DNA sequence: ATCAATATCCACCTGCAGATTCTACCAAAAGTGTATTTGGAAACTGCTCCATCAAAAGGCATGTTCAGCTGAATTCAGCTGAACATGCCTTTTGATGGAGCAGTTTCCAAATACACTTTTGGTAGAATCTGCAGGTGGATATTGATG
DNA sequence: CATCAATATCCACCTGCAGATTCTACCAAAAGTGTATTTGGAAACTGCTCCATCAAAAGGCATGTTCAGCTGAATTCAGCTGAACATGCCTTTTGATGGAGCAGTTTCCAAATACACTTTTGGTAGAATCTGCAGGTGGATATTGAT
């Protein structure tokens, strides 16, 4: 099979360090936030990870409820809906 | 012989994108609308659809009412549109149940 | 040997300097090294271009058919020793087009036809046990001394093969050229085979071919439609354009039997005669491109004269028709096929007949009517445009005044005051009586035969196509139908299960222009050699 | 010889324009679907995800951002200053009630 | 002879409508008028939302509504901000906004 | 009078099971009546809607357990699913 | 002569959470078992509450559960006030919270 | 009916004040208490109109605690107690 | 003349009034305007006794949070002392505002 | 460091509205047993679409410098907290005309339940059309910096 | 504070393409109409519960005033931490491609209504006894502020 070039990639357990500073100071400043202090993002990236178990946990239990193994956009509408964020476009 | 079967898989989905065109063919003739921004006027659409039948349901169910009609919904469009958009649509209602029984 | 090393130096080189896709094949193929202990399990021939480039300096090779042979042996091992999703595989096909570009040139310059290494599509084999099935392909088959073969439900193995072409070795020269590329022929030339560069270095010339399309027996509609044909592209002059040979090469006659359940329905009660006798013609259209014979139309019709019991009297229908898109130019390649059906129902209705049916079925995918192997490039026409273009063959005829008028098969019979099933024709091998025969058994399950037929005839109206060639009063005071042309014995295209079976056996494929002009020149020489017994 | 250089503000001021006037997805797909891949395996194992749910994810997320985002920096604003620090989303946080 | 919104002037499908009404578990008994009220309802609502977006639309010089003007016709009409106040929008950004601190001098 | 029924005498023996010398006020016993309707009408509401989107007309014990795993939250939600598993259990087991 | 409550062994009543669902239009069908295993996650939680409030009783000296007892018991448990996080308690007040600033 | 007026001012000074330290407020300034006498007010004229659009839809002239409730836990305030 | 310093009865009040949970609000002036309220919005109402209290426990609860959440932006700001700012602000975060 | 002036905690006891304990009805539930209907368990299967890999490329991760943001220290105008005098208006108990909330009968217009004919919306495939995403050329404030 | 100059970008214009728009034909799923059956709540009347109104007394905070403690607000200035920017590379995205499962088809059996009896019993009017704590009394005990 050979190959000649192949990484590794290890950011599979430190995956919550995947969301860049980049973005994090995209979504600020989409947030009109001006000036950042270090401490945020870090913090961001947790409270980003809480909004997962929020959501998609819900979503989960939607795809173990529909006897399937496959996360549906139509499981996310509602997990979202459930929590008081109901999202439009993926009906 | 047999032809054209599709395999007898032939997936459909109901949508109220053809209706909506068509509204915005009263207001835009002269406007389109992309396949993100009808999806989003679906979902907006059934989101209002499911809002105002449960407003509506529960506000039967209050007074022991067994029957869905007009007034229970004019009740919940006062409940949940805002002033204007709840009046509006409380007029738009009336005229059309009117123009619908005159028929 | 200082020349063939002078004259493939580029050929190498120019695949040397593909950079980085020619990497991986600088050096012999290191298993441990590379992490891939299984590398000669699987591969049989580990050797790479570095041998290759000794092998070319060390005196190993006597002819160049050795190193296009040993390129293209590592063409093959890394294609099969890597998936196509695999670097290595990319790398190796771009080397390959490449090398398919470059070596062409240069492979002519040492004076060869080529240099390319050709493989024909796998042989599906057939059955010997049931005797009407067949081997299907890339599936588990069973075989038995290399001449017996099983499918799974009559070694173990998975029919996944190609073969090569052959080759023939000039008799002055002793050069190998590819027997396609070439078009020679042992019974056409006995004498040998001698290479175009010999017999221009002698200023001699290739002996007359006898064995020709044009010097095929000459029929009366054959020749009227190869004049049609020659007046047409003659009018057009079209620079491409060239000459067209139409033979009928077959005719004979036979029987349709009335199949059980309408034998018993209607025949019993004496209501149909129990058979229709008709003359079956084959014929096939040839062209003359770069000095050799080309086949590129051919269809096959079954005419019921006067004669015939109706309702089947004096009524033409096409059984098969195909064709093969290497007719030159391309432009009119369509129209001259119009120029040959036109010509036909103008023949016919010269004889006596007044009535023709065309079944517009395309053909389905992996199969062909007539030629076997249509190339791949060839589009099948979808159902739609091949009405369209029936249609517009059948306008074209009518703008003519030959064809009165045409219709569907459900309008003609809606015409024809048709109030029972009696009154369709019966051809052989046509959807109709088998349909009917369906017809019948559902109705064994539970007019209604009519009913039956009639919702089967407004289903599939617009595939069915009648065509009325004498209309009116004149269509009743027709002189009996004399054939001018004579009876033509040839088993070889009765049906055309056989010239399909020949060109599977024999790897007669039409898939491009030089295996198209073999197979033709081919069909040629069995026609001669079946002629003279 | 002096290179040209905006001064702390400016940029800042710029992106945050550009970032406001357009709508395209700022959080990079794969990172993100990685997280959500393994925050569900958390949950339930060998599980598979549509690429339309992954988009609404990302969506709803980078959203619930920009709401909190703009929370924390009304926060710090209304502090006299005009830097966010963990406070600010604390405080936002237990507004909102999430906390 | 004539469908129930063509009776009442109505584009969106009545039909539809109280077939919904009656697989959504909402009562036991729909009435004739229902449909017809939600209908119109219906119609003014998106009446309005995609005229807000047209003009979004030709404000931003374009023809084609996209999500982003979507976003501005909800979010610039007050009443339809509250209307949707707990609803995000698919690819619609948010209102071009900056605070007077952060502003310069 | 039309009658007004309530989880009375269900609640007071939930709390002389739990608590055999403890008493609660009427104040407090329609706090609690209120609470278990409140939670009655949610795990209804949430198991039509997951019913709806399933396309399934039938509200089985999958349902209402899935909307209490929607719901409830963690120990509270574990605790309540064995809970009825084993009523379920019993149920059928009769 | 056996009821459905006591069929399952439970003390909240199965038929009247049947009968319930069936007016309250949740669906067309609702199954058997249903209202009982509604039945038991209705009495696990009024166990629950009802056990906490008498023991913020016992904690103030009483013996009959007031609504401030519910109300300290209900906000006293994360997870029970984060099932209640939009509920107000009648008659419950809040709970006893000072934060350090505000003290000398 | 007799037609009230000026009624906001009802909810007095000390009353503020005692709700503020109910909410751990430890100091007031003297601007706080008429503007919370205008969030309440915004706060009725959010619950009043639901129950009373309850009350004309039952066809009744008297608002009851199921309106008011029912109002309250369509605003997302649900309270218990009140039926 | 002994006196307390400033905000020791504040704070006894503090846990006085986070002890007990008696209404804060006087029946007669919150009955007299939700009769306002009541007759801006539509004329010749009648009021349950039941629906004056629970009207009035919501709003008393709604007011505690709203007190609750403008001292914690008080602090936010380095401050004792809560300003209408500060409730401005707990409603804009809150999401009733904007 | 001690001490006086207050608020806090708390044990105790008395009167009582609210919590708890029997008696009898009973109709609305609650339960059991057939006839009936049906959402769904279960197996085989076509077909999506989801996991996986290599190249092109579009940014992301690090080191420097400092202008400016944040934060610490100082002072004070005054405002709100603490205390107190005056009294008012809310709170509590009592009674009452009556507008109005609610129980019972009747029964019709409105609703439901199929049968059936009508049309209408959802999807496939071809082929023409088009709004707009960038790409190229000025070139328009503008802001940092020079003066 | 007026203006050389690098830079991000709105606009003037363009031009190619994925996506939106137009049209033809097919076809199952709605949808409207008709006929029969069923019933929800309107009106009609009336029993009755509590909603509103008036009256009287009183004291508990409501309102106003006064004094000043300390707190938000203003000011100043220093440690320093992020913003802007140049530099290096590397992680991402997309296209292509095996097969794990999402649905479509078919059977049929355990399971959920319809409904007519038959039995349990949760509200609940009524009267009597029990009982936890509201409220006042009195004195022991932290708490606080400044003597």
């Amino acid at each position: 099979g050979k190959g000649g070039a192949k990484r590794h990639r290890k950011v599979l357990r430190d995956n919550i360090q995947g969301i860049t500073k980049p973005a994090i100071r995209r979504l600020a400043r989409r947030g009109g936030v001006k000036r950042i202090s270090g401490l945020i993002y870090e913090e961001t990236r947790g409270v980003l990870k809480v909004f997962l178990e929020n959501v998609i946990r819900d979503a989960v239990t939607y795809t173990e409820h529909a006897k399937r193994k496959t996360v549906t956009a139509m499981d996310v509408v509602y997990a979202l809906k459930r929590q008081g964020r109901t999202l439009y476009g993926f009906g | 012989q047999k032809k054209d079967g599709k395999k007898r898989k032939r997936s459909r989905k109901e949508s109220y994108s053809i209706y909506v065109y068509k509204v915005l063919k009263q207001v835009h003739p002269d406007t389109g609308i992309s396949s993100k921004a009808m999806g989003i006027m679906n979902s907006f659409v059934n989101d209002i659809f499911e809002r105002i039948a449960g407003e509506a349901s529960r506000l039967a169910h209050y007074n022991k009412r067994s029957t869905i009609t007009s007034r229970e919904i004019q009740t919940a469009v006062r409940l949940l549109l805002p002033g204007e958009l709840a009046k509006h649509a409380v007029s738009e209602g009336t005229k059309a149940v009117t123009k619908y029984t005159s028929a | 040997p200082e020349e063939l090393r002078q004259a493939l130096m580029p050929t190498l080189e120019a695949l040397y300097r593909q950079d980085p896709e020619s990497l991986p094949f600088r050096q012999p193929v290191d298993p441990q090294l590379l992490g891939i202990p299984d590398y000669f399990d699987i591969v049989k021939s580990p050797m790479d271009l570095s041998t290759i480039k000794r092998k070319l300096d060390t005196g190993q090779y006597q002819e160049p058919w050795q190193y296009v042979d040993d390129i293209w042996l590592m063409f093959n091992n890394a294609w099969l020793y890597n998936r196509k999703t695999s670097r290595v595989y990319k790398y190796c096909s771009k080397l390959s087009e490449v090398f398919e570009q470059e070596i062409d040139p240069v492979m002519q310059s040492l004076g060869y036809c080529c240099g390319r290494k050709l493989e024909f599509s796998p042989q599906t084999l057939c059955c010997y046990g049931k005797q009407l099935c067949t081997i299907p392909r890339d599936a588990t088959y069973y075989s038995y001394q290399n001449r017996y073969h099983f499918c799974e439900k009559c070694s173990k193995r998975k029919n996944d093969t190609l073969d090569p072409e052959l080759f023939v070795e000039c008799t002055e020269c002793g050069r190998k050229m590819h027997q396609i590329c070439v078009l020679h022929h042992e019974i056409i030339w006995p004498a040998g085979f001698v290479c175009d560069g010999c017999l221009k270095k002698s200023a001699r010339t290739r002996k007359e071919n006898k064995f020709s399309a044009k010097r095929l027996p000459s029929t009366r509609l054959g020749t009227f439609l190869e004049n049609r044909v020659n007046d047409f592209l003659r009018r057009q002059n079209h620079p491409e354009s060239g000459e067209v040979t139409v033979r009928v090469v077959h005719a004979s006659d036979k029987t349709v039997e009335v199949k059980p359940g309408m034998k018993a329905r209607f025949v019993d009660s004496g209501e149909m005669a129990e058979s229709f006798p008709y003359r079956t013609k084959a014929l096939f259209a040839f062209e003359e491109i770069d000095g050799v014979d080309l086949c590129f139309f051919g269809m096959h019709v079954q005419e019921y004269g006067s004669d015939c019991p109706p309702p089947n009297q004096r009524r033409v229908y096409i059984s098969y028709l195909d064709s093969v898109h290497f007719f030159r130019p391309k432009c009119l390649r369509t129209a001259v096929y119009h120029e040959i059906l036109i010509g036909y129902l103008e023949y016919v209705k010269k004889l006596g007949y007044t009535t023709g049916h065309i079944w517009a079925c395309p053909p389905s995918e992996g199969d062909d009517y007539i030629f076997h192997c249509h190339p791949p490039d060839q589009k099948i026409p979808k159902p739609k445009r091949l009405q369209e273009w029936y249609k517009k063959m059948l306008d074209k005829a009518v703008s003519e005044r030959i064809v009165h008028d045409y219709k569907d098969i459900f309008k003609q019979a809606t015409e024809d005051r048709l109030t029972s099933a009696k009154e369709l024709p019966y051809f052989e091998g046509d959807f109709w009586p088998n349909v009917l025969e369906e017809s019948i058994k559902e109705l064994e399950q539970e007019n209604d035969l009519s009913q039956k037929l009639y919702a089967t005839m407004e289903k599939h109206k617009e595939v069915f196509f009648v065509i009325r060639l004498i209309a009116g009063p004149a269509a009743n005071s027709l002189p009996p139908i004399v054939d001018p042309d004579p009876l033509i014995p040839c088993d070889l295209m009765d049906g055309r299960d056989a010239f399909l079976t020949l060109a599977r056996d024999k790897h007669l494929e039409f898939s491009s222009l030089r295996r198209a002009q073999w197979s033709t020149m081919c069909m040629l020489v069995e026609l001669h050699t079946q002629s003279q017994d | 010889k002096k290179p040209h250089r905006y001064r702390p503000g400016t940029v800042a001021l710029r992106e945050i324009r550009r970032y406001q006037k357009s709508t395209e997805l700022l959080i990079r797909k794969l990172p993100f679907q990685r997280l959500v891949r393994e925050i569900a395996q958390d949950f339930k194992t060998d599980l598979r995800f549509q690429s339309s749910a992954v988009m609404a994810l990302q969506e709803a997320c980078e959203a619930y951002l920009v709401g909190l985002f703009e929370d924390t920096n009304l926060c710090a604003i209304h502090a006299k200053r005009v830097t966010i620090m963990p406070k600010d989303i604390q405080l936002a946080r237990r507004i909102r009630g999430e906390r | 002879a004539k469908t129930r919104s063509s009776r009442a002037g109505l584009q969106f499908p009545v039909g539809r409508v109280h077939r919904l009404l009656r697989k959504g578990n909402y009562s036991e008994r729909v009435g004739a008028g229902a449909p017809v009220y939600l209908a119109a309802v219906l119609e003014y609502l998106t009446a309005e939302i995609l005229e807000l977006a047209g003009n979004a639309a030709r404000d931003n010089k374009k023809t084609r509504i996209i999500p982003r003007h979507l976003q501005l016709a909800i979010r610039n009409d007050e009443e339809l901000n509250k209307l949707l106040g707990r609803v995000t929008i698919a690819q619609g950004g948010v209102l071009p906004n900056i605070q007077a601190v952060l502003l310069p001098k």
